[PDB]
């Protein structure tokens, strides 16, 4: 029931991309696990599974670059993708698959039963850079006020933003990032709250940029002047 | 990588029926056991159909699959707003350990009400200005259809330099969001009486204005 991907968000060209899928809620020894990736706006691409059948290289690009293994002692399935290029930038999904030969003429049965959330991997030589975080103060509206946090000039994706350590979820809207000509990303998260609460409620945005081990807690408050 | 052939886009109106095709050779689609997946932005892909015609657990009956030779079809009846998504087919090829996916078909559901964008505009923070930088942040939400154009004004004059605007993206309520950032020097920011972010949607322009005299 759980397929948790982990691994680096950034890898340099010519290096090996190593991801891990930690499974839970079923017997790993008795289920196929496969890696599927998707580049933005492109077709899903099969990488490999824990159970290979036949004997052919049905993909010149992935010809002998993929290794998938199972570590039953850790309930983990690994992916190794060697000699990466920028073309290997994509979201990588851990999946649970059904693989059968049904037959008499052999017909091949393969479908994904469950999908992980996916892990974004950027292939680039650029160094990681943590964001600068700035408060977006609520101004002077139907009884509600909008406050937010600007998460400026980071690389690579992704960034996560929570409010009040996860206690505040209603009215939160985190916007997809813009990509600037500098190659750095910026995004904003806004929370809509009752105007009356501004004098009795503290609002803190929790920004986490894993690739740079950057964690910032920024208090957002009305400003006077 | 081999790819199965799908139309780039399909459309159907609310309450009506739409068909999405998946075409391949006798060695993939022609072997049967085509599967279908629904990709909604921000969510994990969802399996809808496997084995040509079998519905995955949790999938209502108005999602149905069929196959005629080397073309398989996903049919969605009683279309609703939440059906807007990208739909991908798949099948094994030559072995049960090798899958080929389609290129994906984006479904637009017609007949939905137009929704005008809501705009929130933030001036540069005092912290950023202290860092000798200035960013105006224009946040645009709750619009449908998913296309806007953004224009920035300094007082009443157009600003072209320093503007970066995102593509529109689906929210969780079937509407779209976007953001636009104007980068200025602190000197430029303070040298004007106001800046405006003007968002045009389906021929109607909504705006917000900020001024350097406001507290931030």
């Amino acid at each position: 029931v759980q397929l948790q991907e982990s691994g680096p968000s950034l890898v340099k060209p010519s290096q090996t991309l190593s991801l891990t899928c930690t499974t839970s809620g079923f017997s790993l020894s008795d289920k196929g696990i496969a890696w599927v990736r998707q580049a933005p706006g492109k077709a899903l691409e099969w990488l490999g599974s824990t159970d290979t059948t036949g004997s052919t290289n049905y993909n010149p690009g992935l010809k002998s670059r993929v290794i998938v293994t199972k570590d039953n002692s850790k309930s983990q399935v690994s992916l190794s993708l060697s000699s990466v290029t920028i073309a290997d930038s994509a979201t990588y999904y851990c999946t649970a698959v059904v693989q059968e030969t049904r037959k008499s003429t052999d017909r091949y049965e393969l479908h994904v039963d469950a999908w992980g959330q996916g892990l974004l991997v950027t292939v680039s030589s650029a160094s990681t850079k943590g964001p600068s975080v700035f408060p977006l103060a609520p101004s002077s509206s139907g009884g509600t006020a909008a406050l937010g946090c600007l998460v400026k000039d980071y690389f690579p994706e992704p960034v996560t933003v929570s409010w009040n350590s996860g206690a505040l979820t209603s009215g939160v809207h985190t916007f997809p990032a813009v990509l600037q000509s500098s190659g750095l990303y910026s995004l904003s998260s806004v929370v809509t709250v009752p105007s009356s609460s501004l004098g009795t409620q503290t609002y803190i945005c929790n920004v986490n940029h894993k690739p740079s081990n950057t964690k910032v807690d920024k208090k957002v408050e009305p400003k006077s002047c | 990588q081999a790819v199965l052939n799908q139309p780039s886009s399909v459309s159907g109106s609310l309450g009506q029926r739409v068909s999405i095709t998946c075409s391949g050779s006798s060695s993939n689609v022609g072997n049967g056991y085509v599967s279908w997946y629904q990709l909604i932005p921000g969510s994990a892909p969802r399996t809808l159909i496997y084995g040509d015609t079998s519905r995955a657990s949790g999938v209502p009956d108005r999602f149905s699959g069929s196959r005629s030779g080397n073309t398989a079809t996903l049919t969605i009846s009683s279309l609703q707003a939440e059906d807007e998504a990208d739909y991908f087919c798949a099948s094994a090829e030559d072995s049960s350990s090798n899958a080929v996916f389609g290129s994906g078909t984006t479904l637009t559901v017609l007949g939905q009400p137009k929704a005008a964008p809501s705009v929130t505009l933030f001036p540069p923070s005092s912290e950023e200005l202290q860092a000798n930088k200035a960013t105006l942040v224009c946040l645009i939400s709750d619009f449908y259809p998913g296309a806007v154009t953004v224009a920035w004004k300094a007082d009443s004059s157009p600003v072209k330099a320093g503007v970066e605007t995102t593509t529109p993206s689906k929210q969780s309520n079937n509407k779209y969001a976007a953001s636009s950032y104007l980068s200025l020097t602190p000197e430029q920011w303070k040298s004007h009486r106001s800046y405006s972010c003007q968002v045009t949607h389906e021929g109607s322009t909504v705006e917000k204005t900020v001024a350097p005299t406001e507290c931030s």
